[PDB]
């Protein structure tokens, strides 16, 4: 399976 | 302080962003959508009641009376001209940049910026305005050239005293021929019988004095000629009678909101119903047979609501403007419909539309009376727009 | 507290979660006892007096951002409304 | 590289802050309704069918009949102590409505005024009068926003809410205190008178991908999580509210494959009136289904 994408965009913010 | 100034510039750039958001969802929002840059920024708008078809043509031609807002030039009473399509009408943008489409008319020689215009209904050439200076002026536009005199001359036809400062409130009756009242940051209001009266100046025939504030605006009941309502930031409405001998007391005074009111409107399908536009936020819905009950209170607005106008063509729609760059429709037969938690999330149910079309504060905004849901709306950055939500948000099948 | 990392984690990406602490508590003239709670984030929701049992159920509050109270949901960003201008010459 | 796999991560980063930032901006403030949306019309569960038959006439009879169905006396408080391990000043706090001109909600303070025992022993007892005047009224709630008592380590509480309700009730009392287990103050108060789609979102960089993703909640906006309830409307959604971005949608029985890539297109003073070019602009026009236009008044 492959990351979720909600997850992939949350962790674009925090950074 | 220095702070508010980064967030002031980060809101410029928000404000675009969203700007960008509703102009790729207007053909998704609206059946029409029609945007233009005046010159300068009028302070006024509204539709007169007239419509011209070109015999072999596709369109129709609608009027405005607008006016200038300039910063060191001189200002003017604008009557300019936009084609709307008829039924067999035209085919992000769709036809961006187009020519021939809003013209200027007519433009006349004013004393400083127009704070509002209004066409006499009874002979709509004549046009009432609201100078920053104390006098209200009359123009009969036909009595006037299109092209205006570069000396700047402003030459009225009436000269309408007397209040001590400026204002923005303007009313004609629509019942008596040639009776107009003003509303003044002096605390009064004030009436004039124009329709008679003869050097080329009318002193007011009788001056309201109950408010104690600068009062916002007044208006003419429209089916009973002797009553009217004004609104100040005394936070009162005040309903008025003609026939009365006491212009220091109206026949009825109500605390109206939590703030300044700025603005009110008779309904014109009912005797007993008018709306209030308050810097609390809110628009008030009031039934003159008990003025001790404010009927609904319509929350959305996220700052003062200037404009409050019923719909000509129909007796449960309302719009409100403001300094939130937002101009909502209300629709008053929705209070209270249930709704699933997708729909309640949008808003309340009687909230029928959002138009956020506007990056800068709406001056006023005009319902076409011909053409119906066609509202012309104008901001303080130069933009007008001339536009339609998209029918099935108002209609069913 | 940074309002994007809450409404991510807690949130679960559309709402904003409240926790409840004991104020105040008083005992009635009738036998019954009731608890003022007062709400973290601060000065968004109203103290909410509370039946003793209730307490529980009662600790957190998950508020959907589109419910928040209006007037006070703009506390939580200097950019969520601002009037703009701030400053004015005319009405 | 990892220089390469940076620039991509900066790339998506700065439009997916935006679209995050405007998520909860505009579910407080928004922009439009997304119920008036024709691509989101399941949205809205209502019609416009009651409109024909509505009188606004008819509105006064049912609200005055709502308010008939609807809900003075002296405030006294006895202090029996202070607990820690004391002069106390109690003021009534009325927090009045913001007019125009007011930075923020003017305070009024109206002082009430003394000494109340440190630790009282109790089974060692041997008082501390404090009443407050009529000073509320339904008459001045044009003007007051709500009032509450402030008692001075601090501690406040409101009398009533800004729905104007009594919610300090008659009772024996326990405040909690504050500096600027628990300091507290106790007293005595009286009132004297269906089916899961598979959405993968690809995103390209040098127009290759990435990084391989797959939406948790199949038809919500990875974006702002709007609930858009069909892929027609899904695929409208993020076309047109997050233009920063190209979508290129792949159909797929079992769901979609979205690939996303940057757009490289993507693109007054508020000081006084400021002169501009007149230019007009035709975004949207379009014939309607019922031809509304009053035609009787209409010149040739
Ligand atoms: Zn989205």
């Amino acid at each position: 399976r492959k990351p979720k994408t909600e997850d992939f965009l949350t962790f674009l913010c925090l950074r | 302080d220095k702070e508010a100034a980064f967030d002031d510039a980060v809101e410029e750039r928000v404000i675009n962003e969203e700007y960008k958001i509703w102009k790729k969802n207007t053909p998704f929002l609206y059946d029409l959508v029609m945007t233009h840059a005046l010159e300068w920024p009028s302070l006024t708008a509204q539709w007169l009641p007239d419509v011209t078809r070109p015999e072999g043509k596709d369109f129709s031609i609608h009027r405005l009376v607008l006016g200038t807002h300039t910063s060191d030039e001189q200002n003017h009473l604008v009557i300019a001209s936009v084609q709307l399509p008829n039924d067999d009408a035209q085919f992000f943008g769709g036809f961006g940049s187009v020519s021939g489409k809003i013209e200027i008319e007519i433009k006349i020689n004013h004393e400083g910026e127009v704070n509002r215009a209004r066409y006499m209904p009874q002979n709509p050439c004549i046009i009432a305005t609201k100078t920053p200076s104390s006098d209200v002026l009359v123009f009969d536009y036909t009595k006037h050239p299109s092209k205006p005199d570069p000396s700047g001359e402003c030459n009225p036809d009436l000269r309408l005293r007397g209040h001590q400062k400026e204002g923005y409130g303007l009313s004609w009756n629509p019942n008596l021929s040639g009776h107009l009242l003003s509303a003044s940051d002096d605390h009064t209001i004030c009436l004039w019988d124009i329709s008679a009266v003869p050097g080329k100046v009318v002193d007011a025939k009788t001056i309201f004095t109950g408010h104690t504030a600068v009062v916002e605006d007044v208006s003419w009941h429209l089916l009973h000629e002797s009553l009217f309502g004004s609104v100040a930031d005394d936070q009162k409405l005040m309903i008025w009678d003609t026939r009365s001998n006491n212009t220091s007391k109206p026949s009825h005074s109500v605390d109206a909101h939590t703030a300044e009111v700025n603005c009110l409107s008779f309904n014109p399908y009912s005797e007993f119903i008018l709306a209030t536009g308050s810097a609390d936020k809110t628009v008030a819905l009031w039934d003159l047979r008990n003025l001790k009950l404010k009927l609904h209170s319509f929350e959305s607005h996220k700052d003062e609501i200037f404009q409050v106008q019923w719909s000509p063509h129909n007796e449960t729609i309302l719009a409100s403007s403001g300094t939130d760059r937002r101009l909502n429709v209300w629709d008053l037969s929705k209070i209270g419909e249930e709704q699933s938690p997708e729909d309640a999330e949008d808003g309340p149910p009687e909230l029928l539309f959002i138009h956020g079309g506007h990056t800068a504060k709406i001056s006023d905004f005009s319902w076409n009376p011909n053409e119906p849901w066609v509202i012309c709306s104008v901001s303080e950055d130069n933009i007008m727009q001339v536009w339609q939500m998209a029918e099935n948000i108002y209609n069913d099948e | 507290f940074n309002l994007s990392a809450h409404i991510e984690s807690l949130g679960k990406g559309h709402s904003v979660v409240f926790h409840s602490t004991v104020i105040a508590k008083r005992k009635e003239d009738s036998g019954k006892i009731k608890l003022l709670l007062h709400w973290m984030p601060e000065d968004i929701l109203p103290d909410v007096w509370v039946n003793e049992s209730e307490r529980h159920q009662l600790k957190t509050k998950v508020v959907h951002l589109s419910k928040l109270p209006k007037d006070t949901a703009l506390l939580l960003d200097p950019n969520i409304y601002r009037t703009m201008p701030q400053k004015r010459l005319k009405r | 590289v990892q220089a390469d796999h940076e620039l991509f991560l900066q790339a998506f980063e700065k439009p997916t802050q935006i679209y995050r930032f405007l998520r909860t901006r505009n579910l407080i403030a928004p922009i439009f309704l997304h119920r008036t949306l024709t691509y989101m019309s399941h949205r809205n569960s209502r019609t416009n069918i009651k409109r024909k038959t509505f009188k606004v006439d008819d509105m006064l009879s049912k609200v005055e009949k709502m308010k008939g169905e609807q809900e003075s006396a002296h405030l006294q408080l006895t202090f029996t102590g202070f607990f820690h391990k004391v002069t106390l000043e109690v003021l009534l706090v009325k927090v009045c409505h913001k007019k125009r001109k007011d930075v923020s909600c003017p305070i009024r303070q109206v002082p009430t005024g003394k000494q109340v025992p440190l630790n009282p022993d109790l089974n060692q007892t041997k008082p501390s009068l404090a009443v407050s005047s009529n000073e509320f009224e339904p008459s001045n709630s044009h003007m007051v926003k709500s009032y509450s008592l402030l008692f001075r380590f601090v501690a406040q509480m409101t009398v009533f809410d800004k729905n104007r309700r009594l919610q300090l009730l008659d009772g024996e009392y326990e405040v909690a205190m504050q500096e600027m287990q628990g300091p507290t103050l106790q007293f005595t108060l009286r009132w004297t008178g269906r089916q899961k789609l598979r959405i993968f979102y690809q995103f390209l960089y040098n127009n290759n991908t990435r990084q391989q993703t797959e939406a948790r909640d199949d038809l919500h906006c990875p974006w702002c999580t709007l609930n858009c309830r069909k892929l027609y409307s899904l695929l409208k959604h993020l076309k047109l509210c997050h233009s920063r971005f190209i979508f290129n949608y792949v159909y797929h029985p079992k769901g979609a494959r979205i690939d996303v890539s940057i757009n490289e297109c993507y693109d007054f003073s508020r000081n006084g009136p400021v002169k501009r070019t007149p230019i007009t602009h035709i975004l949207v026009c379009r014939p309607k289904r019922t031809k509304a236009s009053m035609s009787e008044f209409l010149e040739w």
